[PDB]
């Protein structure tokens, strides 16, 4: 999905 | 009962989500 | 004789006392204690912060809101209600 | 007249005001001769653009027999009707100040003694000034209505002041 | 011509934006081979400001509401 | 069946014009609140003398110009939920904006 | 010099021939005075309440003041380029851009050198 | 009609709010064709306004 979300 | 009891967590969540949404609106702009 | 009337000095003394309350070792100790409590609470939670910063809007509330909004807006058509969304 | 405290006076519905005006209207089918006199004072806001608590329509202060004062908020014009309209509107929440002013106009209509049988037919000459003008009339609202003035609220803030 | 079928068939009410008079003028121009019939209407629609009254309205030509009545 | 069903909050209870007219004529409705953008819906607050006590019913009507000549003819006070306090709160909100 | 006696200057009004309700009672006069006093300050009071709410928000921000008391946040770094993923690449970057970057950084830091 | 001055043609007329117009057209033998007029104006005039 998104790298900064995890 | 429940008068300012089902409101305070919901208003707390709304305030937090609103502030994070303003920050993310700056981010997407 | 008495120039003390209309006490601008007394109303500024509140601001002076407010400034003097901080920048002391008591306020530094309070700030360090608050840093300890913030550190403790940040180690305790660790899941609710990710839920509220990543999940709660983008993956829980916003898809529900846009699907409900689209179905409330578009006409009762098969393409507009199923295939286009 | 001094503009009253709107937040403290008891409120009366526009429907109730319309029913009372119909009951004091002798030209209407719902006329009640045994009706208490009403003093109607219509206020129009004059601090709409100078103040901050302005209101768009009219406010009718109704004073009853015992000195009790209520008020009606005719904020919007309802079903726009002519002044001679007597039919109540469907969905009573469409009673605005147009119906109230129509009832006020219809109330003050003069009532004539049954000399029209000797006036609408007559004998000869200028019957309207020789047999009708010497016939008189009864008002009918002057013993049941006041409608004593149409007032305006005070504007304590000047329209071009620093406070404004 | 009228596009009144568009909402119940697609969901988009093209009758809100379609011009039946312009379609009729285009159809008549095509049938008669007289393109001025469609072109004049299209140009009147586009250059509407230039169709505003600029002759006989010179220098504050207001009468009144009461004089107009 | 008030002795058979469980209690579940207090929802409105959609009536019809005929039902409301019957209980207005019989003098069971104490107050009406016309609502709807089209003003074709009514909150009917019944009185304690009604068979069932105070219940906040909801009625939908056709546009019949005889409602007033039944409600205010018998006993019913029409009202709106926007009082002067709510209007002044709206004015305060406009001032903040 | 004329005298004009007061019987030709004063009003001989008797509060008996007046119609009923015309003569205001003390309670009615007090209510009228209260209504006049409230109408003379109502808009000022409401405007002061709205401005006081805005001033309370501004004073809360003033009590916030700076950065002290707030932990660093891994979800909100101080740079939007950190927060997003924005890097310069092959198209756009040119040698002169270093000079222009130097001048913009000098102006942003606040020094009049280039 | 063909008996009209200028032959048979289609002409666009914008109307004022005249309540006697429909009675005039009916009593003078005119085929009054309205069309559709979907009730839900908000829903019908939504996608075309977006366009």
């Amino acid at each position: 999905l998104n790298r900064w979300s995890v | 009962n429940y008068q300012k009891m089902v409101a305070f967590p919901i208003l707390l969540s709304l305030s937090h989500l609103l502030h994070r949404r303003i920050l993310y609106l700056f981010d997407t702009l | 004789r008495a120039l003390l009337l209309l006490p601008f000095s007394a109303v500024g003394g509140a601001v002076a006392a407010w400034q003097g309350l901080f920048n002391s070792q008591r306020y530094e100790n309070f700030l360090m204690s608050e840093g300890e409590r913030i550190w403790a609470w940040r180690n305790r939670s660790e899941n609710e912060r990710w839920f509220w910063e990543v999940f709660a809007w983008d993956r829980l509330i916003f898809p529900i809101l846009v699907i409900v909004a689209w179905e409330y807006l578009v006409p009762n058509h098969l393409v507009w209600a199923v295939l286009a969304p | 007249e001094v503009e009253p405290d709107w937040r403290s006076l008891p409120a009366m519905s526009p429907a109730e005001l319309y029913a009372g005006l119909r009951a004091r209207n002798w030209t209407s089918a719902h006329y009640d001769p045994a009706a208490e006199p009403w003093r109607l004072q219509v206020f129009s806001c004059d601090y709409k653009h100078t103040g901050v608590t302005g209101w768009p329509g009219y406010r009718v202060v109704v004073t009853s027999r015992g000195g009790r004062r209520r008020w009606v908020d005719l904020a919007e014009e309802g079903e726009l009707v002519q002044l001679t309209e007597q039919a109540p509107p469907a969905s009573p929440a469409d009673i605005g100040y147009s119906h109230v002013f129509a009832q006020l106009y219809q109330a003050y209509e003069p009532r004539y003694s049954p000399e029209a049988l000797a006036a609408l037919y007559g004998s000869s000459s200028s019957k309207g000034k020789a047999a009708a003008a010497a016939a008189a009339q009864h008002d009918t609202p002057a013993l049941r209505h006041l409608d004593v003035s149409y007032h305006g609220t005070g504007s304590a803030v000047a329209p071009g002041s620093g406070t404004a | 011509t009228y596009m009144d079928w568009t909402y119940r068939s697609t969901g988009v009410d093209l009758s809100a934006v379609w011009d039946p008079e312009l379609w009729i003028r285009f159809r008549e121009a095509v049938a008669q081979n007289e393109p001025a019939i469609f072109w004049n209407k299209l140009l009147d629609r586009v250059q509407y400001k230039e169709n505003l009254p600029q002759a006989g309205l010179v220098g504050d030509m207001r009468i009144s509401y009461a004089k107009f009545l | 069946s008030v002795k058979t069903a469980w209690r579940t909050q207090e929802v409105l209870r959609e009536l019809s014009y005929t039902q409301l007219w019957a209980l207005v004529g019989e003098g069971h409705v104490a107050r009406v609140r016309f609502y709807g953008p089209e003003k074709n819906k009514v909150m009917a607050t019944t009185r304690a003398s009604a068979p069932g006590g105070e219940r906040l019913c909801k009625v939908v009507l056709p546009p019949d110009p005889e409602l007033l000549d039944h409600l205010v003819s018998n006993g019913v006070v029409v009202d709106t939920g926007v009082t002067e306090d709510d209007r002044l709160r709206a004015s305060l909100l406009v001032q903040m904006l | 010099r004329e005298a004009i006696p007061a019987e030709l200057l004063l009003v001989k009004e008797d509060p008996s021939k007046l119609p009923a309700g015309v003569l205001q009672t003390r309670e009615q006069l007090k209510q009228a005075q209260r209504d006049i006093n409230w109408a003379g300050k109502r808009e000022q009071v409401f405007a002061a309440v709205a401005a006081g709410w805005h001033l309370a928000s501004f004073a809360l921000n003033l009590a916030f003041w700076g950065v002290e008391g707030m932990p660093p946040d891994r979800y909100w770094p101080t740079s939007p380029r950190i927060r997003l993923q924005i890097r310069p690449g092959r198209y756009g970057n040119m040698d002169g851009g270093q000079r222009v970057y130097m001048d913009y950084l000098a102006r942003s830091e606040g020094v009049p050198l280039n």
